[PDB]
């Protein structure tokens, strides 16, 4: 859930 | 425009040569997969990369075009739409602007408007030049336009072209790239001729 949609 | 609106007004190449001179499934990043034969490219959720996938199709010589479809809610940080030579990295262990951060690669970041050759990227020219805090927006098509018989690189939006971003390509075989920060964002290329 990282801010590029990455967890 | 002329020679576009000639190779525009054509009849567009179908689903056979839009496959073979769609995404490479041997020449994309390891964490991009390549579907419907070449038609789209999904790259999958790995975090601290940036991905590119390159088209079957190297062109050296003529008039070509192709249309890439990139949704706004899967751009991300960087998404960077090019050019690139056969020997351009396709991957790297960051968030970065890949496409045109080498002598290899010509890239247009969609989200910030900047132009990338050779480039870091702090002082990167604006494109279309003039519009740095006018907070442009690239729509989802876009159209990626290669004049190799006078060496330019050109990007249109709504059927109208921008001008050429690059020159100086003559003698070099160019593919159209991507490179991609996004985890499972889908890009897809729907080439037009010559």
């Amino acid at each position: 859930w990282d801010i590029n949609n990455n967890x | 425009p002329e020679g576009l609106e000639e190779l525009l007004s054509a009849p567009p190449p179908d689903l056979g040569a839009q496959r073979r001179h769609g995404w490479n499934p041997k020449d994309c990043s390891e964490n991009i997969e390549v579907k419907e034969g070449g038609l789209y490219f999904e790259r999958r959720p790995v975090a601290q990369s940036t991905d590119g996938a390159r088209g079957k199709r190297g062109y050296s010589r003529g008039l070509h075009a192709w249309e890439i479809s990139w949704p706004l809610e899967q751009r991300g940080t960087h998404a960077v739409v090019g050019v690139a030579t056969a020997l351009a990295p396709l991957q790297t262990d960051h968030y970065a602007a890949l496409l045109g951060s080498n002598s290899e690669s010509w890239g247009w970041d969609i989200g910030r408007g900047k132009l990338y050759h050779q480039s870091k990227g702090p002082g990167a020219p604006q494109y279309p030049a003039g519009t740095q805090g006018e907070q442009l927006e690239v729509p989802e098509r876009l159209l990626v336009v290669l004049d190799m018989e006078e060496g330019t690189l050109g990007y249109a939006i709504g059927g109208t072209y921008l001008g050429p971003a690059f020159r100086g390509l003559k003698g070099r075989t160019l593919y159209p790239a991507v490179s991609a920060v996004w985890g499972q964002c889908q890009v897809r290329i729907r080439y037009l001729g010559e």
